[PDB]
């Protein structure tokens, strides 16, 4: 849905 | 009709399967195979991404992943996990934290507070000092924040002590221990679910 | 001990998964429902990704999920499927098309002469045809010449007839249908499957 | 093994 459980690589 | 059938036999399969790679997830991070703990993620990322609707019995349940995919990201400090640029792992975790509907209990605080600890601790394992300052003003200035160690932990900042022993006692084992233990609470928790113990029948008589 | 029954009981379930989301796949694809088949396809593939070893019958079923994903994009000529960076998704899916165990009947035999014929007209309606040249040769060149309309094809290249109306008679359509016609054996097949078949008598009673 | 098998293609061929 609206949920992430992956990263990017720049916070 | 058929089509209506279908879309509601492929959601109850699929709330099935979010709680079995949720059990596999709390597995591999309580085990730490960080290999299967990475493939298990991307499973569980894509088949809630395939939810349409969500029961509450289903958003603990995603809450109970994003908790686990940033504790065991915790120390990477440029892996932003949320939309809004600022908010380090640890203190997205600290966010989920207390928007899991759980027991308020004892081990609660004991985790919540171990997270915003090092939530400073691994901005400052680096030399990301400057991280630090605005992560401490982001979960303590005014007043939601009773722990004693405000003004320890503020002091620590500017001391640049990277083996401060303060970090050595509310360590990151130290919380990982203590989320373990929790993640051993859910791990028996929907270790009965339909998915599971409809393998694991295949396999106890093989 | 209870650890390796705990990993070949997950290796069940993502076993139970995968045909699932293949008929998901394949239902998806037939139904044209673009955006549920986005989503599958990605639930599909981090599944298949997590699978640590494949038997003959899974690897069957992740060559239909490949050959659906070819043909879904046959039209996006921009999208690399494949390392070789000059392989078509039209020819990609070709090769899949002759890598599935199956009946090599009627149906299989038309379904894989319009993918040779289309994976040029693909070409043809872009202005590429110095690819449409290539991908000529990469499926018939002169390697038996077991095609009869394999001169022809050569000369509407020859024409730069970009809307060609032999390339209307054997369309994109009519190999999609026939394709479709494939997908309704396979959501025939499977539809017994376990996870698919509990979540129907599920579905049936409520 | 499954790490082989990609379904998602890649942008600009």
């Amino acid at each position: 849905r609206d949920f992430t459980l992956k990263p990017k690589k720049r916070r | 009709e058929d089509a209506g059938l279908v879309a509601e036999a492929e959601a109850v399969a699929a709330g099935w399967m979010l709680d079995f790679l949720c059990l596999s997830l709390c597995r591999a991070f309580r085990d730490g195979r960080s290999e299967d703990f990475r493939r298990t993620r991307n499973s569980a990322e894509a088949i809630i991404h395939g939810l349409s609707s969500l029961t509450a019995c289903q958003l603990r349940t995603i809450y109970i992943c994003q908790f686990l995919t940033r504790i065991a990201a915790g120390k990477t400090l440029d892996a932003q996990f949320e939309n809004d640029e600022r908010i380090t792992p640890l203190e997205s975790a600290l966010m989920i934290w207390g928007s899991i509907e759980k027991e308020h209990d004892k081990l609660h605080e004991e985790i919540q507070n171990l997270i915003k600890i090092q939530a400073i601790a691994v901005c400052m394992e680096n030399g990301n000092f400057k991280e630090a300052e605005e992560v401490f003003e982001r979960i303590f200035g005014d007043p939601n924040s009773h722990m004693p160690f405000k003004s320890k932990l503020l002091m620590i900042i500017s001391q640049k002590d990277t083996f401060h022993s303060f970090f050595q006692h509310f360590s990151y084992n130290h919380m990982m221990e203590k989320i373990k233990s929790y993640v051993n609470y859910v791990l028996s928790e929907k270790s009965s679910t339909f998915l599971m113990k409809a393998a694991a029948k295949v396999v106890e008589s093989k």
